[PDB]
């Protein structure tokens, strides 16, 4: 008793089943998508009342993204870095 | 408890012998006890490495 | 277990919020409290940016209605005093 | 044989287990060639033969003679 | 309502039947006063307790050892109090948190005994045909505790 | 032959003392013995999933033994430990249920009081 | 690996925590260079920090050699016999401290595999289970299908 | 073809029904929304995948606060097949700044200013 080519993928294939188990967790999931629906269906604002409440934020968000991608530059070279590389020769007298 | 080593560790390997009577009993379920009690399956002690199978006798 | 667990509303997890989690796990003989712990910390890091965050939507919120709610009253006092010959 | 109590406030349990002793009663009185070879030895101690037959010396020096002791 | 007595009339397992209330609490006050009377009087030996430290439930006793996966911020020899103790036991009794016992009740104490890195531990990734090749050593710091003393009061 | 590997010895040592222990060839021959051991890295890698996942079956299964010693099935046993807000895992039922009988036989009872 | 790994259990070397706590390193031993870019850092680390080591372990001797073979090291010798050989080759004062912190704090047992993450002597209060606890007796001790 | 899906309006319309089911008033509705991500993107199209990143959803099972408005709504409609949406329940009153560090958002989708 075998299936002709490659299972899962032809025209004919392994028939599958759908367990009591399968059929729960589906339902469980239907649920609590239903409970996402009641939830989605009561709207605090309206859209007239939301435009706009956001913007002073938004646009203050945005200042720091352009602050941060305008103040890329290189640091900053310090004469204690480089006089510090003397010190591999250190020793004990 | 306060056995000693030797002693103590015979009585929690010890194999014990099982009695189950098939008569009108669906071999099936005689072979699902007698299969948990020859894998030693029932002993909270039960690993298996350990050999820590029972005797089973089916009449 | 943990549908019981949430139907009594507690976490659905032991290893969430609860006594077993929040508590310190130890203390000096003494008595004197342990430092708290960084798993500790880090949740009550997280926590405090929830409230945070809960507590600016919300102003942001409220800010917009009554914005738009002094619109709608300067829109309507406007033009009644457009009446005005 | 337990006997299980929460506390007054409710926040914990208490299980009272003794140890039962045996009655007397429940007491009796105290009385008073290789392939034969494994096969009754295999007999006497109800394991196959293949437990009893030697191993290389390969196996045998693998076999670890000072393992580490527990307790 | 009555159903003739038939192999479905009634559920297989036993019913069982609530005690009634007064009965249950007079003989939940009998068994704690009793396992009180037991931990005033000393009337136990070894005592046992599982504690939840780290991040696991350890069963402990008195001159245990415990090997937690981390560095624990205290000195060797320092003694410590292990807080989250959710069961303590005896030979005849045992108390179980709710989910954990009172401070009052039992005090777990431990000593920071050693402080050690893990044997090196090999992390490998390998894919065939990809030129996937990737090995890391690991050490986990490490903390010994020694279980000193389990003492229990007459706080029930 | 401006520069020339000297090491090599040691390289080949560092694969080699891993596989010490193989059986055959792959012990003693570089080109075998480092195959092996690459394989041997990442089954020590990958078995730490599945020592913790045998250490919960094995503790699942010795909780079960334990409980059917008492006439409980072990998600009855769990559970009603759950709903009793008794949080010990399943590793310290077990170390319970070997070395603490008379406990495990507290609890036991407890589930099934509280099943009941 | 472990299979091609020695490997041990928990334990301590006297029972270190029962009575009293023991620091089971008792000798550390610096051997250092004067000269040698090896041994800067264990210069610095015997001018700046070997002193308050010293006194904050006054149970481990330390000696300080200012004339090393082949590397740098630190030797550490504990109690149990056990002696720990570190290379403080190329490593900063920082790396050396928190080496030597790590010598003072850890024991002479082997850095192994340990089978167990605990260890019990006394694993059992109420008895280690036994397949004739929990199954009842019978009268006379009768084995079943036993005739009298 | 495959293509994003026009969720008809009639999907968010709550019945008396709903109501006493879930326990929301439609009159003064919840402010806020507590969505936590339950399902993987995987498998899921680009733009399902886009919506989760931006509302900020990449772990599951991590509660994320958003604001009970309609464009969000539209996101969240679009996405939601993968979240969990709980009104956020405010029994004393948003944290003031004194406890700010002191608050706990428990399973019931309660902020409580105590903990
Ligand atoms: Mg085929």
């Amino acid at each position: 008793g075998r299936i002709p080519g490659r299972q899962w993928i032809g025209k004919h294939r392994r028939p599958r089943f759908v367990s009591l188990r399968a059929k729960q967790n589906m339902i469980r999931r239907l649920e609590i998508e239903a409970e996402n629906h009641y939830w989605l269906s009561m709207p605090y604002m309206t859209r007239e009342q939301e435009r706009g409440h956001a913007a002073v934020r938004r646009r203050e968000a945005f200042e720091a993204i352009k602050a941060a991608a305008t103040s890329k530059f290189p640091p900053h070279r310090f004469i204690a870095d480089q006089l510090d590389h003397l010190n591999v020769t250190k020793k004990w007298s | 408890s306060s056995f000693s080593r030797a002693p103590q560790q015979w009585a929690t390997f010890a194999r014990i012998w099982y009695l189950l009577d098939g008569k009108m009993q669906p071999p099936g379920k005689l072979a699902a006890m007698a299969s948990i009690r020859l894998q030693g399956l029932h002993k909270p002690v039960y690993h298996a490495l350990s050999d820590c199978g029972d005797h089973v006798v089916i009449m | 277990g943990g549908q019981w667990r949430l139907q009594q509303g507690l976490a659905a997890n032991p290893s969430g919020y609860g006594p077993l989690t929040e508590l310190p796990d130890w203390s000096y003989a003494d008595g004197r409290p342990a430092p708290p712990m960084k798993g500790q910390l880090r949740r009550k890091a997280e926590r405090e940016t929830f409230a945070r965050r809960v507590v600016l939507l919300s102003q942001e919120m409220d800010a917009g209605l009554q914005a738009w709610q002094l619109r709608q009253q300067k829109l309507q006092e406007e033009q009644r005093k457009q009446e005005n010959a | 044989n337990v006997e299980l109590a929460l506390t007054s406030d409710g926040r914990t349990i208490v299980c009272y287990h003794p140890s039962v002793d045996i009655p007397y009663e429940h007491t009796k009185p105290i009385p008073r060639e290789e392939g034969p070879m494994i096969e009754q030895l295999s007999k006497m101690f109800f394991t196959t033969k293949h437990r009893w037959y030697p191993h290389g010396r390969y196996h045998r020096c693998r076999k670890n003679l000072n393992p580490p002791k527990d307790r | 309502g009555y159903v003739p007595k038939t192999s479905l009339s009634s559920p297989p397992w036993p019913e069982v039947v609530l005690p009634d209330p007064v009965e249950e609490t007079r003989h939940h006050a009998e068994v704690v006063k009793k396992v009180n009377e037991m931990i005033v009087t000393g009337q136990y030996g070894r005592l046992f307790a599982v504690v939840h430290f780290a991040s696991r439930q350890w069963k402990v006793t008195s001159e245990d050892l415990i090997l937690i996966g981390n560095e624990l911020d205290l000195a060797c020899g320092e003694r410590i109090r292990l807080e989250k103790v959710l069961l303590v036991g005896a030979d005849n009794f045992t108390l179980l948190g709710k989910p954990l016992l009172g401070k009052d009740l039992v005090r777990v104490e431990a000593t920071v005994i050693e402080k050690t890195e893990s044997w090196p531990r090999i992390i490998m990734r390998f894919r065939k045909r990809k030129n996937f090749k990737k090995k890391r050593i690991v050490t986990t710091p490490q903390t010994v505790l020694r279980i000193n003393s389990i003492e229990i009061a007459p706080c029930l | 032959l401006r520069n020339r590997v000297t090491d090599r010895y040691f390289r080949i040592q560092e694969v080699l003392k891993h596989a010490r222990h193989f059986r055959g060839r792959k012990n003693r021959c570089y080109r075998l013995a480092v195959r092996t051991v690459i394989r041997a890295f990442v089954k020590c890698t990958k078995a730490r999933y599945l020592k913790k996942k045998n250490m919960r079956t094995l503790w699942i299964n010795r909780i079960t033994a334990a409980s059917q010693e008492h006439g409980l099935k072990y998600p009855a046993l769990i559970g009603n430990l759950v709903k009793c807000q008794v949080e010990l895992n399943r590793k310290v039922l077990a170390d319970l249920a070997i070395y603490e009988p008379k406990t495990f036989k507290s609890l036991a009872a407890l589930a099934s009081r509280r099943r009941h | 690996t472990a299979r091609g790994t020695p490997s041990r259990f928990l334990a301590s070397v006297l029972h270190n925590g029962l009575g009293r706590y023991v620091q089971q390193l008792q000798r550390l031993s610096f051997s250092v260079s004067r000269d040698g870019a090896s041994s800067r850092g264990a210069r610095e680390f015997v001018e700046r920090e070997v002193i308050d080591f010293a006194r904050r372990n006054p149970g481990v001797v330390i000696y300080v050699n200012s004339r090393p073979c082949c590397v740098p090291r630190v030797v550490a010798e504990y109690l149990n016999g056990a002696v720990r050989e570190e290379s403080i080759h190329c490593k900063s004062v920082e790396e050396i401290s928190t080496l030597v912190q790590k010598l003072a704090d850890q024991s002479g047992l082997d850095v192994i595999r340990i089978r167990k993450p605990f260890h019990t002597d006394n694993p059992s209060i109420q008895g280690q289970w036994h397949p004739f606890t929990n199954k009842p007796t019978t009268f006379r001790g009768l084995r079943p299908r036993e005739v009298q | 073809k495959f293509t994003r899906s026009r969720i008809p309006e009639k999907v968010f319309q709550a019945s008396p029904e709903d109501h006493e089911k879930y326990g929301g008033d439609p009159q003064n509705p919840h402010k806020l929304h507590i969505v936590t991500r339950i399902k993987s993107t995987r498998r899921r199209p680009y733009w399902e995948k886009d919506i989760i990143k931006m509302l900020g959803l990449e772990k599951a099972h991590t509660p994320q606060v958003h604001k009970n408005i309609p464009s969000v709504n539209a996101k969240l409609k679009v996405v939601k097949h993968l979240i969990r949406i709980k009104p956020l329940k405010l029994p004393q009153g948003l944290p003031a700044e004194e406890n700010m560090s002191n608050t706990c958002l428990k399973s019931t989708g309660e902020l409580v200013v105590q903990w």
